[PDB]
């Protein structure tokens, strides 16, 4: 799953999808809101991060260390080796959350929702195939 | 009266409120919604043309051929000879229709209002059309 | 052929820039040399107007005549834009000449003519093909019938 | 020319103000059944030739009804650009000679229909340009039928 | 799967991405050349409908065939009876064309990756869930 | 009549001409102001609504209360099941209220009036909407 | 929380173009989903709609109960620009609550509950921070007194 | 009432309505409109300044002079001292020229139906105007 | 001298920018100004007003004179965009003034003076060059006659 | 959040359309006189807490009331600068700990008989985005009163 | 001094000079820049409110305390007992603050220097006499 040539692919459109500076902050916030849009039931799991006001400084600071987490993972999609120590690392940091599979797979539609609206071609192919490259190694 | 530059200034404001196109239409559904607001009874003598309902295509027809009729009046203003012509046979398309004599001032009310309306208020000369449009009519009535 | 929606906004254009009545001694002349083209083209025609003095082109009567006809392509012509009312137009158009004995459709392809002919010389921009279908448009609904 | 690049362009205009996937398809179905009916009185062609027979509660003729409509969608929408459009008529051409019973005749009565119902949802439509456009529909459509 | 309110929001981001006149002919394009790049294999399957030049008019009108038929089904998405009876009708004409999961799959994805290019909002749940019910009905 | 295409036609231009946030107030001005001419003694049959003053806020509550049972039933009218329904319910809050059977035809003459003149008076459908408006008002009045 | 300008504009235009009278077979779905949230949240809310057949949701009564309940919040989310009126409205809308035993204030809470679910479903591009406060903004206005 | 928040709200909508140069003939041909319109009988009170023809530069002139007036009352409005005399002057203007008592409330009336049309009919305060306005006629007639 | 379209374009911005009636506590300072001024360059003139309580400047009657006079020139300045109409308004003024003994023409040479001793005080931006034309043209319409 | 960008603009121009400079000292005096006549009645606050004692015509109240507004009128104009505002808040909130009397509830009075008074003067007001600006204004001012 | 004329053109132009929202902070904190660098030793008087920084939240707030002041007492300048009752209470509140006369003189300077730098008519000798108006009834 997510060989050499999709990684490049993936850590193309991301980069570009992502941006810079503010718009990273629009982009994560919108991000968690398709989540929400997904799945009502994952909000609750985010209420000791100011998730009563998606605006506030404390919830959009989340969303840019969750987008930021996934920023620093493609970013070393290709170096086999060091993405899958950091995958454990989150992947010890996730367990005592009770989170399931369904979250997962909601955040991934939720990727799949926002990342595309930010770029004019997107290949969701080599996207899923990466994504679960990713969050698998997350969800144990 | 209708002086030879009242003729000029009617053409010229006719021209400009009459217009061009669906700009006719404007201008007939100004006339014909001050005419039957006023005058109720008018409308049953459009009933050959659908005077009940006013946006249908039949009396629009009739609407833009009544402004022809009138257009084609106003162009003719400065050309008395063709004019009394020109009215007299449009004499001929309206007598012993059972059309009241109260019909035309009030017919001229409501085109003088409609130009009025379309090309500003200030200055317009009331009298000049007053003038001109009663010559026009005049020939027809009756 | 085809009176297209360009057709149509070059044609009325040009028509009320020639027609319209904020201009004097126009109108006669147009339509005078219209008939005069007519019954150049076909001097059988001149029978059928018998009512409005057409052996005395210069009478009030005939020239009340040929502006009334020609006007009567004016309101046509500025109908294109709503062609169901156009059409309601036409229909009524027809019905009064179907009334008048000895009136043909094959007259009013003599009366494209004369307008063919006319228009050229007194509008300035003339695009004789947009006019040629765009009349025909009008044409064609009005000789339907007979 | 006929149906011209702007006579395509408020004939579409129009078509996808009344016909698009976001109307329900209630609504949709309602049109082409509409359009169906006047098809049928104009052309005489008999209902018994679709699947469902003309029945508008059966849900076979209502995908009948989507299926053709949608491919007077699809050549609509196509009409700026004739080099496909003439393509998707050719296509339409083809699979209709393979049907028996379809005349030039009826396939002129069923685009007239299309014209028509439109004209009765949105009374500003442009008739003219959509009586050139769809008569060269219709023209591509039953060639040689 | 695809429920009334997810049909409403298909329906919505469907007709608003597919766009109007010459813009769904590119969108069009747009679809087979994702479908084409994500499965090459699937590329030969159209080789009798001009896919060596895909510019060229007879595979424009393939592909706007193929888009239309998916606006003519997403538009009967909220008419069960006639969306049924509709994909019936495709399934038989496909039947015959030797295709297998993937190529739906793939023609899926491709959807997935259009789509939304052309939005500013974009569900891919919701789309996930009525593409599958399209498919489904089509692919047997 | 209503045919299922006069319910799309009248469904796309009420959609229209009601609009959204305060374009709701102008249509509704529109249509009380003409009422109000048209039949006086109507405004009385508002004074617990403060109809003397149709700019204030509690009239114009009452004014978008109206319009909202009204677009209710435009946007509901393929759907006859549910239409009845609604108009049953909307006759229960009229009736013994004392309205006289004059003030539908009326209110309808101004509902329409105002339609026509937000949207557009050229190719205005006068038969579609007379007909589906007539279906509404005869399931309240009486 | 407070529904600032920026939100009531946002809430309004993807309220209307969800519930716009110009679309068929949206307002039901969306009603309908509401209340079978609502009953799904509360069972015991149910039975304060004994009269118009909450029991055979499908029926046109329940249907125009929920149509007609709905669209009271499409008339006080389209007043959101003119909150004067909304105000009005807001306290005609309490005293009809008021008189309706079992009615409590914590009822709209569930509510509330079940259009922060349905909406998300059916609303392309939805922003449920915005919903949430302008919602709270008119139904605090309502359960007023209850 | 016409309390001194009243005064300044009519101050300020007045001056926007009223406005500069040929905007003031814009409010005044909507009041003149409207008056003779509810009250033939009043145009016959300006024959001597040409109100059959409201658009001649004559009635104009009589139409600005009037306007000037209320302009002065409504700018001294939140000054009651010099009100006082302001009307007090025009009361004598105004005596034994046969004006019915009537005209000043149908006055009123088109002169705050005017300002209506001109500023929007959204929240605007009826009450303030008809009590503001009707403190300035009240000094006048009589 | 001619006053202009851009002096009366200019005149009209920044009188009626003093003289709005959307402002209060102004008009009164500005009138008693001028006539302070009148008196102060023409102590024969205070005679003539002899009816509306010249001696009492602070009276309410003389403040309405003061007013009632200047707001007489609003009038005539927001004309100046329809010269017909103020012809006709300044014939009407002239009718006033003669019918009034002892008012010269020479009166109102000392009424521009004051207008242009107190309109530079008052009026933000003031084109003395500007207002001197217009005044003239307005007053020349007026003094005629007498 | 509470009082927005948005909310903080159309507030800022309103207020100045209605209070400036260029307007005259008895308009400016009669707003903040009937702000200060609305207050009394809401809040029970007794009007000889303040120089004049609340008495219109006295000189010393209706520069005691010029002062008030003008700090409205500071606090108002700075709504879009919260960093700004909050340190002229916290300003006002410190002169007012030193005043005996001045309570958060009456703080909130006051703020609301702005809202009120200029929805008097200016019907078309945004009276819930005047809300939630004061509500800010009100709680920074009376933070621990 | 500053007759009934004169106050008008002052209000007027203030008004407009002054304008609204942040253009209202530019402005005080233009004024205070131009007193300090006409008089630097006024510059430590201000100590106590951040002067250290003067785009400070607490420089800037003092700023816009001294321009609404500025600006309620011009708003009064045609109530004449109004506005000395109000600089009064303003002299009573300086009286403690060990400034002087040219501390007054060079405030003067610095609003005869910014004001008409926003403006397009500046009338220097009728802000000269309103000044000293306002300024005398504060210094004592
Ligand atoms: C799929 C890629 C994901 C990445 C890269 C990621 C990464 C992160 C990171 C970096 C943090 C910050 C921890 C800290 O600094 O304290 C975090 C926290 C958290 N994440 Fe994830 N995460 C992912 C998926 C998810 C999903 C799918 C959910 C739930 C549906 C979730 C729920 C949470 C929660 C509840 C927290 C802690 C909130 C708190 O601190 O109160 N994560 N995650
Ligand atoms: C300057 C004034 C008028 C002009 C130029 C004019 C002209 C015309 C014209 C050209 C027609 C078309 C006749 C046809 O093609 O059959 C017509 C029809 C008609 N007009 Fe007039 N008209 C005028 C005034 C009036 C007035 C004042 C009335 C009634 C109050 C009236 C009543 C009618 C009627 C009843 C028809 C017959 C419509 C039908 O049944 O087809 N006209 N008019
Ligand atoms: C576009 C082409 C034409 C138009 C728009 C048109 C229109 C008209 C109009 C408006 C009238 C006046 C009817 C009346 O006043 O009662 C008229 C009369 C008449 N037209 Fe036509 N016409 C056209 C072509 C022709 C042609 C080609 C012929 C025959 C060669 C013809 C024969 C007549 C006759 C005989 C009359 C009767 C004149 C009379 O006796 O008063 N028309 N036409
Ligand atoms: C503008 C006119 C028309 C258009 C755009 C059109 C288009 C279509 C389309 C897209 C289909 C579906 C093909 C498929 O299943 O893949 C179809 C099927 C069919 N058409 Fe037409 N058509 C038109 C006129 C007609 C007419 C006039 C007739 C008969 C007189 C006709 C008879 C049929 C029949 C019977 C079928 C069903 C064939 C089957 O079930 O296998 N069509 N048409
Ligand atoms: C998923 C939604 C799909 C829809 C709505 C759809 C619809 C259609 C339609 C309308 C046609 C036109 C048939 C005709 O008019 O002759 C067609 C043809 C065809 N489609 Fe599909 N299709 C879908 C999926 C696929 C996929 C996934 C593949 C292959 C990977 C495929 C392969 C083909 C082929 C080979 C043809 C015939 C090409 C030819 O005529 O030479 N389709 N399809
Ligand atoms: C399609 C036509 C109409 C519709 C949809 C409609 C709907 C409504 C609605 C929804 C209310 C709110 C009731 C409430 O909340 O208490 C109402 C109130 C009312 N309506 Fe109608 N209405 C229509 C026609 C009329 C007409 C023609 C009249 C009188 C001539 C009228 C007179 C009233 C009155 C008196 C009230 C009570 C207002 C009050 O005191 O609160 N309605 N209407
Ligand atoms: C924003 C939230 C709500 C709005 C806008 C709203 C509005 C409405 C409206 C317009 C009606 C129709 C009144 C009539 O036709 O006579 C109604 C009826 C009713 N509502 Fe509410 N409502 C809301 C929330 C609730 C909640 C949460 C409850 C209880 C859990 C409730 C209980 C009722 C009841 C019992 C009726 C009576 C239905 C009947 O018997 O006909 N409402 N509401
Ligand atoms: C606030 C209300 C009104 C104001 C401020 C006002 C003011 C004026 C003024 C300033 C003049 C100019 C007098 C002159 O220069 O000779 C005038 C003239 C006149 N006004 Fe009024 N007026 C008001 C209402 C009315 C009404 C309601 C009527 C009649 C219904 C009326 C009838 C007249 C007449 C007949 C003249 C004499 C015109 C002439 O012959 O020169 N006024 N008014
Ligand atoms: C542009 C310059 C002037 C204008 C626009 C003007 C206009 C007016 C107006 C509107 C009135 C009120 C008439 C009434 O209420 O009956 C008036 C009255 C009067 N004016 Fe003039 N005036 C001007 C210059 C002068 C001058 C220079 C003089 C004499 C030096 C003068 C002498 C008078 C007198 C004596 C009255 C009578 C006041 C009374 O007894 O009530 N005016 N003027
Ligand atoms: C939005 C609400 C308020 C604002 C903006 C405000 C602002 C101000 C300002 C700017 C001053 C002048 C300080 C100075 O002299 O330098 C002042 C003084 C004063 N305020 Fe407030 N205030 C508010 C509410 C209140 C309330 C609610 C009370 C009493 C219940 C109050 C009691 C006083 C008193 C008594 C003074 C005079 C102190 C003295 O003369 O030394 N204020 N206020
Ligand atoms: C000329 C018009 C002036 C006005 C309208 C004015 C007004 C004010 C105001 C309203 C305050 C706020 C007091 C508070 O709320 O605590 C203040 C403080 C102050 N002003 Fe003035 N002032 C003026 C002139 C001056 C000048 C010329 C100087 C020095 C050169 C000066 C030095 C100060 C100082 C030192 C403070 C206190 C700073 C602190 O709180 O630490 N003022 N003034």
């Amino acid at each position: 799953v997510c060989n050499r040539l999709e990684q490049i692919l993936v850590k193309t459109q991301w980069a570009q999808s992502y941006g810079e500076a503010e718009n990273r902050a629009a982009f994560s916030r919108d991000l968690f809101s398709e989540l929400f849009n997904i799945q009502g039931s994952s909000r609750a799991l985010f209420s000791g991060v100011g998730v009563d006001d998606m605006n506030s400084a404390a919830f959009t600071a989340h969303c840019l260390r969750v987008t930021g987490a996934l920023n620093r993972l493609i970013s070393q999609l290709d170096q086999q080796a060091t993405i899958n120590a950091d995958l454990a690392h989150l992947a010890g940091q996730h367990a005592s959350r009770n989170l399931d599979a369904s979250n997962f797979a909601a955040m991934g539609q939720a990727v799949m929702s926002v990342v595309p609206t930010h770029l004019d071609c997107f290949n969701q192919h080599a996207w899923g195939e990466c994504y679960e490259r990713i969050a698998s190694g997350i969800s144990g | 009266d209708c002086t030879s530059l009242n003729r000029l200034l009617v053409k010229r404001q006719w021209a400009e409120a009459y217009g061009e196109g669906t700009n006719r239409e404007l201008l007939g559904n100004r006339i014909w919604e001050d005419l039957f607001a006023n005058m109720p009874d008018a409308r049953g003598l459009f009933s050959r043309v659908n005077g009940n309902d006013i946006d249908s295509s039949e009396f629009q027809a009739h609407s833009l051929r009544v402004l022809g009729g009138l257009d084609m009046c106003v162009a003719s203003l400065d050309d008395v000879p063709v004019l009394n012509a020109l009215l007299a046979r449009l004499n001929s398309q309206h007598d012993s229709r059972g059309i009241p004599a109260a019909g035309y001032p009030a017919f001229v009310a409501s085109a003088i209002s409609a130009v009025r309306a379309t090309v500003g208020a200030r200055s317009f000369d009331n009298d000049a059309w007053n003038s001109c449009m009663n010559q026009i009519v005049s020939g027809i009535s009756g | 052929s085809c009176c297209s929606s360009e057709d149509r906004a070059n044609v009325m254009h040009n028509w009320d820039a020639a027609w319209s009545a904020a201009y004097s001694d126009r109108r006669v002349a147009l339509a005078q040399a219209v008939f005069a083209s007519l019954f150049s083209r076909d001097a059988a025609a001149q029978g059928l107007f018998s009512g409005v003095s057409a052996d005395n082109p210069d009478s009030a009567d005939f020239r009340a005549h040929c502006v009334r006809v020609v006007n009567g392509l004016d309101v046509a012509i500025n109908m294109l834009n709503d062609p169901a009312v156009l059409n309601e137009q036409l229909a009524h158009l027809s019905a009064q000449h179907q009334a008048r004995a000895g009136v043909a459709a094959a007259h009013f392809d003599v009366m494209a003519e004369a307008f063919a002919e006319v228009m050229p010389q007194v509008s300035s921009c003339f695009s004789s093909d947009s006019w040629n279908r765009c009349f025909a448009r009008i044409a064609n609904g009005i000789s339907a019938g007979l | 020319e006929c149906c011209s690049r702007g006579d395509a362009e408020v004939v579409i205009s129009e078509w996808d103000q009344v016909f698009n996937a976001a109307m329900a398809g209630s609504s949709e179905s309602a049109i082409g059944v509409a359009i169906f009916d006047v098809f049928f009185t104009s052309s005489g062609v008999s209902p018994s030739m679709f699947p469902g027979g003309g029945d508008s509660s059966s849900a076979e003729f209502l995908a009948q009804v989507s299926r053709v409509i949608s491919g007077a969608d699809i050549a609509i929408n196509s009409l700026t650009n004739r080099a496909t459009c003439d393509s998707l008529l050719s296509h339409l051409n083809a699979q209709h000679k393979a049907i028996s019973g379809v005349t030039g005749a009826a396939v002129t009565h069923l685009s007239e229909a299309i014209s028509s119902v439109v004209a009765q949802v949105l009374p500003s439509a442009h008739i003219d340009a959509w009586g050139y456009c769809m008569a060269y529909i219709a023209a591509g459509i039953g060639a040689g039928l």
